RNA sequence: GAGUCUGCGGCGCGCG
């Protein structure tokens, strides 16, 4: 939000609205400055994010980090198998690949 | 004109360079700033066409998982940077720019070190390529094209020589897209928007000229709503 | 000949060449029956061409499912150096094989704590979660699952 | 940090000194006891489970290297510490149904 | 207060009323006191089957 | 035209009578039916201009939660029932008109009992207003005005007479608006979007006119990005 | 006017 005040612009319309609905929530202190409560909003782990698809906020603060994820292992398990028709085995005569 | 068409949309614009560019337009009537700055924005991301590294060649390498000796990088972290070079041509005649380069020693190979082409520029000078050693040999073809969107280089497979490895499309010259709608004070009545989107390019063309496009498609597709059936 | 391209040299496949499922990575020929040869199979070679290669496609081909460019080859033939060669095994042929795993749907990713989960759709950077300020969320969690 | 030490991902400098060569195949340093070595490392191998074991040299040519200081990393290593996966900016929200 | 069905979401997307909220309504023979997400709920199922009563 | 330009959103049209009408537009790229849709949507409820009961005066009644003798309705549910009635001008000199109406008697109070007037037209006859009985008294005047969106009657507070009683302004002849963007295939990517978009009207306008008037407003705010400053 | 022959029992681990 530093930058955001040097940058040259303040909150968006978007920021206060989604600001009364948590303070209707129980996240902020009724009664102090939108800049005063993102900050304790913030602080909650929680900003305010906007829907990409209608620019709309969504209502009501959502957390966002840097979370650490790994990507498994594909084993042949994975890489599907669909058969129609194939081998068979020799004593007993059921499908086998 | 005076009264309710003279209150027109002050567009205002500062930009800097031809990365970021912000764009200031009040007053608005209720709620409309939302209404214009998403849209907007939908479409900065995903609808602007630019540039970005196709095709690749190095003269001794067959495969994208080999190694070049005298050379730190792999084949793999080399055409990856590859993707992070953002060039800038100048007119349509240009549909494919294949750029040449080749060095050779102790030397740290950036991307001034491609031989100029006439109607085309490179605005990422100093991004590193690679680092050779002694006896270290590098000469390349990186293809260069005009596109839109995301192309994984599973789905173009270009092959201008029959060892060339394709290199994923990166196509959007806009990395982040951002709008603001803070009240502004109009005489009489209070409530009003006030839209102001900052937007960010990698060089390749400008906030300005992003922003014009932008609106282009989407009138573009307002016209879409002619023929009924 | 289309199938015969990427196998450049003699028998092997060429390195640095896309190997799609159903390519042929190397090529074999193998004997056709048993024993005996074909009684209704002797009349088709003769009608459009008897001397046809008795000799079977027997060939490594690039097994449903995905390969990728060829990138190292392994060949023991005849004479040797100090490797062990099965019985039977005139000789052996290696193919590796690489290829880059982008992220797709299918695939399953999890963070060290216990949230496992596959992907559903990859969402453009047009339209996901978006921040004031221009930076898009990379990955959108499900809340219930904690 | 450890991990990446005690298993052996990345290539660790013996003793102190500085680098001579820095290939993507090898990297041959020069220590302060009169003495150089040629550091193979395995380009490209495929792993028991057909994983990638590359080391990638994080040094630059001619480095006075600290004792135990990384000189590649490791299959998955970053800088001398373990890294699997990626750290990405993340909403914690619902979709439709996604 | 709102006459028709309708009347009562629209003053919500224009951030009168949020959908948690007690408000009045005019129903088919009613002056029914309940919230617009409560109507709004009745609205899809009425919709999904198209016997509304 | 025949490859990309005949390839062309479809524009198709379903309406019955003046209240609902669909709207399908494919294909369309990835995520437009999403950019187009909303702002639509977002025109269509606030943008679209028409006209609703500012204010009431019952004679005889001083505040808004009040009971008429002879008169079943209460003045509330009164009202109400006037923020349903539909009227339509017919030109600009018509900013403000106060309807007149005066019943007695064992009889059934419609919208089409108020004293014509040369410029306005009631689409909202067989409206029911009241119930009179016996020495039932109903003498009114509801003014009747042209703006935009929602206006609490908190808002405006409009005065003709002392102990007239405001009333809530829903001014756009659209009740709702929703739109669906569903997967749809052509033949090479599968990646499509199809805007749906379905819109219902009161009756004064239809909802192939609110549209139109819709992607006006749009469009002649994408044009105030003109002069720089 | 194509069809043979191979992949079993067990063991270990991992997912669900």
């Amino acid at each position: 939000f530093g930058k955001r005040k040097g940058e040259g612009f303040g909150v968006d319309k978007r920021e206060v609205e989604v600001l009364r609905r948590a303070e209707k929530l129980g996240l902020v202190t009724p009664g102090k400055t939108p800049e005063e409560q993102l900050k304790e909003l913030f602080l909650q782990g929680k900003v305010v994010l906007y829907d990409g698809r209608t620019g709309e906020p969504i209502e009501g603060p959502i957390v966002v980090g840097q979370m650490f994820i790994m990507k498994l292992y594909h084993m042949v398990e994975d890489k599907m198998h669909a058969r129609s028709t194939g081998p068979y085995s020799l004593i007993t005569q059921q499908p086998l690949g | 004109m005076l009264d309710s068409k003279l209150k027109a949309p002050v567009f205002t614009v500062r930009t800097q360079g031809r990365e970021y560019g912000e764009f200031v337009l009040e007053p608005l009537e209720r709620g409309f700033g939302v209404t214009l700055g998403n849209p907007l924005r939908r479409i900065l991301l995903s609808s602007i066409p630019g540039t970005a590294v196709t095709s690749v060649y190095i003269e001794d390498v067959l495969h994208e998982f080999s190694t070049i000796p005298g050379v730190k990088e792999d084949v793999v972290e080399i055409i990856l940077n590859l993707k992070e070079l953002v060039v800038r041509f100048l007119n349509p005649s240009l549909q494919t720019v294949t750029l040449l380069l080749k060095a050779e020693g102790p030397k740290e190979v950036k991307a001034r070190d491609f031989l100029p082409v006439a109607d085309v520029e490179i605005m990422n000078p100093d991004l590193h390529i690679a680092t050779l050693e002694e006896g270290g040999r590098l000469n390349m073809e990186v293809r260069v094209d005009r596109g839109v969107g995301y192309v994984p280089a599973e789905k173009h497979g270009i092959k201008d020589r029959i060892n060339a490895i394709p290199v994923d499309a990166v196509f959007s010259p806009v990395r982040r897209v951002a709008f603001q709608v803070e009240d502004t004070r109009l005489g009489q009545r209070t409530d009003l928007d006030k839209l102001t989107l900052r937007i960010w390019t990698d060089g390749s063309v400008t906030p300005l000229e992003a922003l014009n496009q932008a609106v282009e498609i989407l009138r573009e597709h307002l016209t879409y709503f002619s023929n009924p059936q | 000949e289309a199938a015969l391209r990427d196998l450049d040299e003699e028998g092997v496949v060429r390195i640095g060449a896309e190997v799609k499922p159903g390519d042929i990575l190397v090529g074999r020929t193998s004997f056709k029956g048993e024993s005996e040869p074909t009684p209704e199979e002797r009349l088709l070679r003769s009608i459009f061409g008897e001397k046809a290669r008795d000799v079977k496609d027997t060939s490594l081909r690039v097994p449903p499912g995905e390969g990728g460019i060829v990138v190292r080859t392994v060949r023991l033939r005849r004479g040797d150096p100090g490797v062990e060669l099965k019985p039977g095994v005139r000789e052996v042929v290696r193919v590796y094989v690489a290829q880059k795993r982008k992220l797709q749907v299918g695939d399953k990713l999890a963070n060290r704590h216990g949230n496992k989960g596959v992907v559903a759709k990859i969402l453009p950077v047009e339209d996901m979660p978006h921040l004031p300020d221009g930076t898009p969320v990379d990955v959108i969690l499900n809340p219930l699952g904690v | 940090e450890r991990v990446v030490r005690d298993s052996l991902a990345a290539l660790y400098a013996e003793e102190d000194g500085e680098v001579a060569k820095v290939d993507g195949n090898r990297i041959v340093v020069r220590y302060e006891d009169g003495r150089l070595v040629e550091y193979p490392l395995r380009r490209f191998y495929r792993s028991n489970q057909g994983t990638a074991l590359d080391q990638r040299p994080r040094v630059v040519v001619g480095q006075r290297v600290r004792k135990g200081d990384l000189l590649a990393d490791g299959p998955a290593s970053e800088n001398g510490f373990l890294a699997l996966g990626q750290n990405v900016l993340v909403a914690i929200m619902p979709f439709d149904g996604y | 207060v709102f006459a028709n069905p309708d009347e009562a979401l629209l003053a919500v997307a224009h951030g009168i009323v949020d959908l948690q909220d007690v408000v009045t309504v005019r129903y088919m023979g009613k002056r029914l006191e309940t919230s617009p997400g409560r109507i709004l709920f009745a609205r899809i199922v009425a919709e999904a089957v198209e016997d509304e009563k």
